[PDB]
């Protein structure tokens, strides 16, 4: 029953579960795809197969479109990224292309829309080339840019947040976190509606481009954020050990400046607390053994 | 992965064991009419050409049992030799007596109406699942949406080769989901369904899959690789309460959960509020339905029991599969403040004295627009 | 906590819908006792004076139901017109339908008793057979034979498996005679009965009692309620514990996967965990149309066993052959044994083929 | 509906003589009250040897 319409890339990981339903519950006809996981709930639609990605813009018309397109960790260590746009850019449909902080070298706080790019490892290049193949194959779209997500998962391993909360849980266990890295936790919910509202102001201007940033004002460490998520739930905190080693390839630190992207009202942060504590429920030990087809 | 296989399945009125669970509750009906403090247990049987009564039953009203049975078969559409059956010459045995004295004095007389005692002792459990609208498992929906959509093209005329009796499997492929369960896609369908001589077998496998499969079943469940058994047995028209042996209560699973959450033993049809094996089992189900709509759970499992000539349940129990951040303890304490599961408040509630039984008799009595107990409370805690 | 309440039932030999089952497969019985090749949908409805014997038979076998009905009917213990029915009198209509030549089953067990069944119906179970065996000396004279018992646990919840602590509420209906007091039958069902039965660590002094709450239980058996076949499929089964696709059990041959398959599932489930596998398990075998072997099966081992369920599955696999012809050969499924079954429960008896744990080379 | 006693060593398919009787009388259809095919046979007979 709604008329202008978004396309979301990645909608069975979890970026993307949050833009598509962020979308599609402010009157939007929305459709997420994706590769796996995508029916029934998502179409099915391989980014790498030119044919099939190009047929279902075709067909469905998308006035918006946005790109996320995983398993975080990594946190260690493309190209039809930017073959999205071409195909996308032709039936006048503004992409999104979500990137990494990880782009940046990391030795100056902030980083700003403008700054130069230098990237340390494998992945923040990798993720530069997205950019510019994204732009220069249609300079009509926005390069959104985030920092580590946490969000409500499915399975921990979907957030490089969440993976650490059996680690926090079990005390019988210690183990270590890093806090030598600075880090920026933000909440896939809160991308969501900055991508919601960088769309629905595509008519209150329009011609919007050349970069943007975004993340959550809450700067922590894997560490600091440990013992948030303890004492969330109120558990032990004692067992984890911090570091100031580097167990030598990430940047330390990168930070964004979301300057010109609050400036049109464009922003929502919700406080990580709550953020976490609101994901991670369901991984409660006690959930867990509770979880079963038959009682 | 946590992929399971999960299968359920309905029947159609003109199945042997659901036409005595239907023709069961026609008898209930009548009586309530007359009497909406008729006690009723009428169990009925279906053999080849027999339809025979039996029960106890306590009611002013007079009730015209030939009537109401040949009523209701031909509801139900058996009319003829060409069919299995028919209404108009069918043996009708009746042996119906006044109801037991002793549970009279200890279930029913003498006592204010909100402290009358359990009709009998036993266990009901009421399970929800958000995995669809109508808080019910795919399976069990889709299976009775099918019989449905079978019963509907049969009357209304554009499959006028349809016959009343049919069977209805549904299995789709699962995925766990912290605790609550995700329907992917429906794995395996079969119909077997009583047909006319004319049709032929291939225009009728045409037909179930076009106006009857796709109709019902959202295209995002089916793809290439779901499979298809539409009258495999194809010798299907020789059917209904001849060669067979029908009982009222013999098809308890479709009659409820299609095989989800639990079930404590007890058959719904043929029997009053008094009876807590019906009762407080649409009771149950409005709990857990109640809970998952407000949003305490995804997917939740209720058992209550009782004992005869008692009006507290003897215990309440809430298992949530884990999917509720309220513990278990704290959604059973919220019932306690939000429901009064005795006989007598249930009947109240949820209006059971209304003639409204023979709509339940057929494609389940959980997870259906009209019924009462289908409408969630709003819960105060 | 971590503490929840669970409740079961059983009833006793006597009851009208218990009746029937046992001369459903007292049917059966009779019949294989010939032609070991029998096909048989025996149903059976009980009431006042009544039996009627109905549903589809092939076989080779002269059977005389009288005598059978009338067996089961005096064993059971309806003997005369005070009680409410007598084998002697009681009617016996026939209409079965002789001749002369897909889904989905549930197996569960768990460690919480020694013979891996839910606290709740074993116990529950095992009242009305005490019942029975004092009817039977006569050290409890004033009995009869329809009775109900129902259990009520309270369980705590520890990692996956389920523990009982106590007995929590306990409830006896049994019919009795006109002569005895009220207060020596409640008296004789607490100490002869449920004493007799409970082991005394589970009850205590807040144990709450319901013997008689019914308060005068003279009237019964096909008289009181109408009576049919394959009416009590969870006492008959796991007691609302596990799950069930719906097949009634009784009356039936072998060939019916309903009952075949369902002993078989149970078989592997309780070889499991008596096999130190599992604390607990459901085992879902689902058939398929064209398909020998099962189609899939899936375990719930609850997070009860140190293995996958793959690593679990795979033990099954060459363990079993669950094929529904090996099934009806491995465990015998032939003799004329049925009837033995439609009393206190098909799960958790030892006499029982299907409750000999298969030893698991894996 | 048959009733009452017999002492006899033949076996005897009562389904099959209340039928074909049924049918040689002539009531084969539901159009007409009776049919062998679809009525009810009850036995009720008390039969020795
Ligand atoms: N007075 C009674 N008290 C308790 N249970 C009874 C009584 N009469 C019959 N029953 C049992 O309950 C069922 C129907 O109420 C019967 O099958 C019988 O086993």
């Amino acid at each position: 029953i709604p008329n202008r319409r978004v396309l979301v890339t990645g909608a069975t990981g979890l970026l993307g579960r949050a833009v598509h339903k962020e979308f599609q519950q402010n009157n939007w006809h929305a459709v997420g795809c994706g590769f796996r996981r995508a029916r029934p709930k998502f179409e099915q639609v391989n980014l790498l197969d030119s044919n099939a990605v190009h047929h279902i813009i075709h067909d469905f018309q998308p006035h918006v479109i946005v790109h996320c397109a995983e398993r975080r960790p990594d946190v260690v260590e493309v190209d039809a990224s930017g073959n999205l746009a071409k195909e996308a850019a032709a039936v006048g449909a503004f992409l999104i292309y979500i990137s990494s902080d990880y782009v940046f070298d990391g030795t100056n706080p902030p980083y700003r829309e403008e700054d130069i790019p230098a990237p340390l490892n494998l992945y923040g290049k990798t993720k530069l080339d997205g950019e510019k193949a994204v732009l220069e194959n249609n300079l009509g779209a926005a390069v959104l840019r985030i920092p580590i997500l946490y969000g409500e998962v499915e399975k921990l391993e979907e957030s490089a947040v969440t993976v650490m909360f059996d680690k926090v849980q079990f005390s019988n266990k210690s183990a270590n976190m890093d806090h030598w890295q600075q880090r920026f936790p933000t909440h896939v919910k809160d991308v969501a509606t900055v991508c919601r509202q960088l769309a629905e102001k595509r008519m209150l201007d329009p011609s919007i481009k050349g970069t943007f940033h975004w993340s959550g004002n809450e700067q922590m460490t894997k560490y600091e954020m440990a013992c948030a998520i303890a004492d969330a739930f109120n558990l032990p905190s004692s067992h984890l050990r911090p570091i100031t080693d580097s167990p030598a390839q990430r940047p330390r630190n990168a930070q964004l400046d979301c300057s010109k992207l609050e400036t049109l009202g464009i922003g929502q942060r919700t406080p990580f607390r709550i953020g976490i504590k609101e994901s991670l429920w369901p991984f409660l030990i006690d959930k867990r053994w509770r979880q079963t087809v038959f009682h | 992965e946590g992929t399971f296989l999960f299968t359920s399945e309905s029947v159609g009125e003109g199945h042997p064991d659901k036409i005595c669970d239907q023709i069961s509750d026609a008898v209930l009906d009548a009586h309530l009419q007359q009497d909406p403090d008729a006690k009723v247990a009428c169990e009925t049987v279906a053999k080849t050409g027999m339809i025979l009564l039996a029960g106890e039953i306590t009611s002013r009203a007079a009730v015209d049992y030939q009537k109401v049975v040949r009523e209701a078969v031909k509801h139900i559409g058996y009319d003829d030799s060409s069919k299995g059956f028919d209404y108009k010459t069918c043996n009708v045995l009746v042996a119906l007596e006044q109801q037991s004295p002793d549970i009279a004095q200890g279930v029913h007389l003498d006592r204010n109406e909100e402290d009358i005692g359990a009709g009998d002792q036993g266990l009901m459990f009421g399970y929800a699942t958000d995995e669809t609208e109508e808080c019910m498992p795919l399976t069990i929906v889709l299976a009775h949406k099918l019989n449905a959509k079978l019963a509907e093209l049969r009357r209304n005329g554009t499959l006028p080769w349809l016959r009343p009796d049919s069977k209805t499997q549904v299995t789709v492929q699962y995925m766990q989901d912290r605790g609550a369960v995700l329907p992917i896609r429906v794995h395996t369908i079969v119909i077997s369904v009583q047909h006319d001589e004319e049709v032929c077998l291939d225009e009728m496998r045409d037909a179930l899959k076009e106006k009857v499969i796709k109709a019902v079943v959202p295209a995002k469940y089916l793809d290439e690789d779901t499979i298809y058994h539409l009258q495999p047995s194809g010798r299907f028209v020789i059917g209904g309460p001849q060669g067979d042996a029908g009982l009222t209560g013999r098809k308890i699973i479709v009659d409820t959960y299609g095989g989800w959450g639990a079930h404590g033993g007890g058959a719904f049809s043929g029997k009053d509020y008094t009876k807590v094996d019906r009762s407080a089992a649409y009771a149950a189900r409005w709990v857990a339905k109640s809970l998952v709509k407000g949003g305490l759970c995804r997917r939740v499992l209720v058992q209550v029991s009782y004992a005869i000539g008692v009006s507290h349940p003897l215990s309440i129990s809430i298992f949530h599969y884990g999917t509720s951040q309220k513990s278990e303890r704290e959604l059973l304490e919220i019932v306690k403040k939000n429901f009064d599961l005795r006989p007598g408040v249930i009947v109240r509630d949820l209006d059971l004295k209304k003639p409204i039984y023979q709509r339940t008799a057929a494609y389940g009595h959980f997870g259906r627009d009209s019924f009462p107990w289908e409408v969630p409370k709003k819960l105060k805690y």
